[PDB]
């Protein structure tokens, strides 16, 4: 993507989502591979893109640190000369970045920086979560299930319980959950230079007070242990929100992820072909411009099957 | 092709052979050599040289002439500088490698050393297809080059590969390419011909043999041609090879030539050459041009973008209402975000099968009908959002109807115990059990 | 004066005061006599097209004498005998004047310079300052600057900057990396220098009678080269610093800017004479149709002093001898100049070299590179050094192993990464059977036996290794006398070769 975009000669005046998606993308990338220089990546254009996209689009500390770092490195002459006016240009501009860009943790509800080693905030150990098509921060975490509970019958007690939580008046933990929320709210902001603290503890349930509470036995600790969750948790849950992935078709038991979105009104799908999340909104725009899912490279789910004899 | 005739000019029907003789071992054979036709007879042996006969032919008497001829053994080719104490050594380490005897060579070999000697060394080791006492050789050169070949190449099943790799390092192709067709190994042939330079070559055997290999081949050579200056060549191999879209316009734009590119995308006639070509127009100020390029390539986005650029909203509208594009009505929309248009921006968004955001904004801003209408013709998750807002509204049977019409029927059986109603509740107790026997009927 | 060998079309523009100050601007022209500033524009702003005549638009009146005048688009600098000031050239109608810069010393400005957005002011305390235009703002700042301060010049977009010094002293300054660098064989009375257009690497100093061209070198290994580039005749004979090339020129001519190898000279009764550096000169003059071999041998020298390497590769293609290609992939190799080295090397008939070109081609890390070219090319221990200081040191520990000193490997590979320990061990053993020290190789291969059974993990290495070690003692144990223990781990051993060679 990053190369599709750095081989076309720019626009002056371009599109905003167009250069956010550019910025995401490279961001995203050299996040992730850091220093491993494999096979195929020359670390200059993504750094150079980078720089371009974040004068275009503010960014001063994540521009400042490519453009210190492509000094660092060797490219040809033809943008030697534009990089040093660029830095020097940017040196007169004010620091602390622009916010409202930077990626928000789920489980820490802090602001992190860009460029964070491993694609990981400082606050904890958690692996981030965007969409292939648009390279976006998507709201989500991570927990796992009980070796006694088998995920056969856990998806159909779920589904009971989602059921029954709705009409029956007597006892329920999810409108309770929902109503201490809406009574009692906590909302505070702290401002400082690269990060932002955000006290939102206002939804008050039982998965997030357990979610708490684990956050500080691993601060406690300073290592990472993935959250292991139990019957109440599972049955106070939902079937809408629940995005597990599953390689029953390549392994039939290796393993199995189960993934919870805090935010329910952004609607996510998780191409289980190849085990991918995307947007609704650029996943259906995709499928509609081409039958052919982009990473997986397989067959619409919509249309007929197309693997037969002839194509096999 | 005619591959034994023309060479026996110059072979004759003579060998010579080696040996090695002890009670130990017996006989051990040690090297072979060919002689040429030239050479007439044997005339005797010596440990440095060979002498032979060879006859003169352009004599122009009657009487032709015999005159010696010396060469060197095989293990004492090229080395020309000094040879008193060598041979003992040389002969010494021969001996011991034909019964393999290795600390008996080595520590024959431990008092002298010497640079070239190692290398004669290793040559011999190849030779005799031996690879530990070569690596050992490899390491006393002081050569760093062949021990990093060395420790590239060995991640290879073949030792074959191996030993060819390291004739090439000691500079006999010959011997390689041998080696190559002994192990049925044709790909790193096929990487040494194109990389020493008869690319054609390279090209027929590629075509013959692997062939999978063959559009790499023809990229290489185009960029060849490249290096060569011959534009033609190198946009003709482009087209061979397998992409030549963008390879081209780069090429031309290095060497400036922009009116061979206008030659160039005017025969081609692609839509993405006319893209290309339409961006680097907008990017040289050439907007009228680039226009029209870009309805040459069908893009209409490009069109309601530099339209939007200039604010010329009318034919935007005009293009967005004949061609009917969905990402151009998406940007019109999004720009109308701005422009306070909202209601013909819910309306492209809707057209544009952007269900979400549609929906949002108008539950925002407080529309009805609109909205279940875009949710009826909508996936199940925007069925669910809107049906759950339309519960958050002050009628809640029409939340029941859109979850009815929605994917999720036990939510409007439970819906149906909360309002107790008795038609349409049992209407929905019919869909409930039509869904149980749906689910049964699958597999069981 | 955009074509060449053609002057276009001369406008000409009213005056009624003469002034003995003359500035050009892309659009404006301004003519400054004693405290007195005129300023002339053309169409208004936009694109030219059509030209107008002289317009009035604001005459200048200072309290004090015009030294100097600046004008490069929009902005305008007026310099007078203790203090500079700005001015906005297009609009009247503000009310507010530019921020007078200086501070509270006041004093006059040594060095002033106007590039397309940024202003340099030299003051003769020795202190450089870049000022932004719309921001007005000081971005740096750089006080001490060597000794004292005498003359500046930047170059046209404010990268680079020349400092001129006491005692006739030169340095370049940039000011991203904000570090000095010392400059040599200068004349001590040029008065001027110009940039080149064309590249920025190449400039130009005037002497009072003669011209020398210089190049900033950045891609040359472990150094930034900056020198005056020579003349020789000599056939790759000698390689080593001598005079400089000189171009001699009229007297009473100023050249007025030098581009694309071009010099724009002007000579009375108004004559511009494009001429040529006696670098260029030559390269212009060669055509390469037939000419001959003298002539084809300078111009392969001049493009070598130049770094042309295109027109060196194609010197050496019309040439087949093998020497200069040796010499020519040898040069491009230590200019970093990767496929031109390649290409002379396939042309000499080596691959060996290509071999290790193409595998480099891959990497783009940066002392990395540096450091696999140094070692290819020359010296190791500058490879070493350039290896510790890239983020891969694991590369020199295997390049010193490589080298087998094993006085220096070993420090290293326990100062850096000692899990590598065992292998590198072994190879001490052989060494150490190769010298004739049979009782070390024991305890040395005792050592290795331990350091390997330590670590559980990846169990084939660690077995290949044991094995090794095992027949190791094995041997020098038999070498030793120790017939039981050395019989008895041949036993064990299941390797078939290894045990037969230790029975030979
Ligand atoms: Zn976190
Ligand atoms: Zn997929």
């Amino acid at each position: 993507k990053v190369q599709s975009f750095v081989d076309e000669p720019f626009l002056p005046l371009s599109g905003h989502a167009y250069m956010l998606n550019i910025f995401n993308a490279a961001r995203f990338a050299i996040n992730k591979l850091g220093n491993r220089q494999l096979y195929g990546v020359q670390h200059s254009y993504l750094y150079y893109s980078l720089g371009k996209v974040s004068k275009q689009l503010e960014g001063y500390k994540t521009a400042r640190i490519c453009y210190e770092k492509l000094a660092s490195y060797k490219i040809p002459t033809e943008w030697s000369e534009e990089i040093e006016l660029s830095t020097l240009l940017i040196r007169s501009k004010p620091y602390s970045d622009q916010e409202s860009l930077l990626p928000i943790c789920n489980r820490c509800y802090n602001q992190n920086p860009a460029l964070t080693e491993g694609n990981r905030c400082s606050s904890c150990m958690h692996q981030f979560q965007n969409c292939f098509i648009s390279f976006e921060n998507l709201p989500l975490v991570e927990f796992k299930l009980d070796p006694k509970i088998t995920h056969k019958r856990f998806i159909e007690l779920i589904n009971s319980d989602k059921s029954k939580t709705q009409p029956n008046k007597k006892k329920k933990k999810a409108n309770d959950g929902w109503q201490e929320s809406h009574q009692g709210d906590q909302q505070v902001l702290t401002f400082n230079n690269s990060p932002q603290k955000g006290g939102n503890d206002n939804e008050s349930s039982p998965f997030l007070d357990k979610l708490n509470e684990v956050f500080e036995i691993q601060q406690t600790t300073q290592e990472y242990i993935p959250v292991t969750l139990d019957e109440n948790i599972v049955s106070s849950l939902s079937i809408d929100e629940v995005y597990w992935v599953d390689y029953t078709k390549y392994c039939y038991t290796a393993e199995i992820k189960y993934y919870k979105s805090m935010l329910t009104d952004i609607p996510l799908k998780n191409c289980q072909e190849c085990g991918t999340f995307y947007i609704l909104d650029e996943y259906e725009f995709e499928i509609s411009k081409t039958q052919k899912c982009p990473f997986c490279r397989s067959v619409d789910e919509r249309a007929g099957p197309q693997k037969d004899v002839f194509d096999f | 092709s005619r591959n034994e005739d023309d060479d026996e000019k110059d072979k004759s029907n003579l060998e010579f052979y080696t040996f090695f003789v002890t009670s130990e071992n017996g006989i051990r054979k040690q090297d072979q050599y060919q002689l040429e036709s030239s050479i007439e007879a044997v005339f005797a042996i010596d440990i440095p040289k060979l002498y032979f006969i060879k006859r003169n032919k352009k004599t122009n008497s009657s009487g032709q002439n015999y005159k010696i001829v010396e060469k060197y053994l095989n293990d004492f080719v090229g080395l020309e500088k000094i040879d008193n104490q060598i041979k003992e050594a040389i002969m010494n380490f021969s001996f011991y490698l034909t019964m393999d005897n290795l600390d008996e060579a080595y520590k024959s070999v431990k008092q002298i050393q010497n640079p070239s000697i190692w290398e004669k060394m290793a040559s011999m080791c190849v030779k005799t297809k031996r690879i530990d006492v070569a690596e050992i050789c490899l390491g006393n050169m002081r050569f760093a080059r062949g021990s990093k070949a060395i420790r590239e190449q060995k991640k290879e099943p073949e030792l074959d590969a191996q030993l060819a790799m390291v004739a090439i390092q000691l500079n006999m192709k010959d011997e390689a390419v041998k080696l190559y067709e002994q192990s049925k190994r044709y790909d790193l042939y096929n990487k040494m011909l194109q990389a020493e330079g008869n690319w054609e070559k390279a090209i027929q055997i590629s075509e013959n043999h692997d062939r999978i290999n063959l559009k790499n081949t023809y990229y290489r050579t185009a960029q060849m041609y490249e290096v060569s200056n011959n534009y033609e060549q190198a946009i003709l191999y482009y087209e061979k090879s397998g992409t030549h879209v963008k390879e081209v316009p780069r090429m031309l734009l290095e060497a400036g030539q922009t009116e061979q590119l206008e030659r160039y995308i005017i025969d081609k006639n692609e839509k993405p050459l006319f893209k290309w070509w339409a961006q680097y127009l907008e990017s040289n100020y050439r907007i009228e041009l680039a226009v029209k390029f870009y309805r040459q390539s069908e893009d209409y986005d490009q069109m309601v973008r530099l339209f939007l650029t200039k604010n010329d909203v009318q034919t935007a509208s005009s293009i967005c209402s004949e061609t009917n594009n969905s990402a151009a009505c998406y940007i019109l929309a999004k720009y109308l975000e701005m422009n306070g248009q909202i209601p013909e921006a819910i309306q492209y968004y809707w057209k544009s099968q952007h269900y979400t955001q549609a929906v949002r904004l108008a539950r925002e801003k407080g529309m009805d009908n609109e909205v279940m209408s875009i949710s009826l013709q909508g996936p199940n998750q925007v069925k669910l959002q809107s049906a759950a807002y339309f519960e958050e509204k002050g009628f809640k049977q029409k939340a029941v109807e859109l979850y009815k019409k929605g994917g999720n029927l036990i939510k409007a059986y439970n819906l149906a115990q909360e309002e107790k109603l008795y038609d349409e509740a049992k209407q929905i107790a019919r869909q409930i059990e039509q869904e149980e026997d749906q689910r049964n009927k699958k597999r069981d | 004066t955009s074509r060449i060998n053609q002057i276009q079309n001369v406008s000409s523009i009213n005056l009624e005061t003469e002034p003995g100050f003359l500035s050009l601007g892309l659009y404006h022209l301004a003519a400054g006599i004693n405290n007195n500033v005129w300023y002339y524009l053309w169409l208004d702003q936009k694109r030219n097209g059509i030209i107008k005549g002289g317009e009035m638009i604001q005459k200048r009146d200072y309290l004090g004498s015009v030294k100097d005048i600046r004008l490069n688009e929009f902005w305008a600098a007026v310099l007078t005998d203790g203090k500079c000031i700005l001015h906005t050239i297009q609009p009247n109608n503000n009310v507010k004047d530019q921020k007078f810069p200086q501070i509270e010393t006041d004093k006059a400005i040594s060095g002033i310079g106007l590039t397309n957005d940024f202003l340099i002011m030299l003051d003769s305390s020795g202190k450089i300052r870049y000022y932004h235009l719309e921001d007005q703002q000081f971005v740096v700042e750089y006080k001490p600057a060597d000794c004292q301060l005498v003359k500046i010049y930047p170059n046209f977009s404010g990268t680079r900057v020349v400092c001129f010094d006491n005692k006739g002293s030169a340095y370049l300054f940039e000011p991203a990396q904000e570090q000095f660098y010392p400059l040599e064989h200068f004349p001590q009375r040029a008065e001027k220098v110009l940039w080149d257009q064309k590249d920025p690497n190449l400039f130009a100093v005037l002497q009072n009678d003669t011209l020398i061209t210089f190049i900033i070198n950045k891609n040359n290994i472990n150094g930034t080269l900056i020198q005056p580039v020579k003349e020789l005749l000599a056939i790759e004979d000698i390689k080593n610093p001598g005079p400089p090339v000189q171009t001699i020129l009229d007297r009473g001519v100023k050249p007025l800017t030098l581009s694309n190898g071009l010099l724009k000279c002007f000579t009375p009764s108004g004559s511009i004479n494009g001429q040529n550096l006696t670098s260029h000169s030559y390269l212009g003059s060669y055509k390469g149709r037939d000419d001959t071999d003298q002539g084809h041998y300078r111009f392969f020298l001049q493009n070598l002093q130049l770094h042309k390497y295109n027109n060196c590769l194609i010197a050496a293609q019309f040439l087949h001898n093998a020497v200069l290609y040796k010499e020519l992939g040898r040069k491009a190799l230590e200019f970093v100049d990767l496929d031109v080295a390649l290409k002379s090397y396939q042309l000499a008939g080596s691959l060996s070299m290509v071999m290790t070109i193409q595998s480099f081609q891959h990497i783009n890390e940066k002392n990395i590179i540096y450091g696999n070219i140094a070692m290819i090319l020359g010296q190791y221990d500058l490879a070493q050094e350039l290896f510790l200081k890239s983020s891969q040191p694991i590369l020199a520990l295997e390049m010193r192993s490589d080298i087998q000193d094993y006085l220096t490997a070993l420090n290293l590979a326990k100062s850096i990464a000692p899990q590598e320990e065992p292998f590198i061990c072994r190879r001490l053993a052989f060494q150490i059977e190769n010298q004739g020290n049979n009782q070390e190789a024991r305890k040395l291969y005792e050592r290795a036996v331990l350091n390997k059974d330590d670590r559980p993990s990846d169990r084939s290495k660690i077995d290949n290794h044991n094995q090794l070690c095992f027949a190791g003692i094995s041997r020098t144990s038999i070498k030793l006398g120790d017939i039981q223990r050395g019989v008895t781990i041949a036993k064990e051993l299941i390797d078939n070769n290894i045990v037969i060679e230790i029975a030979v």
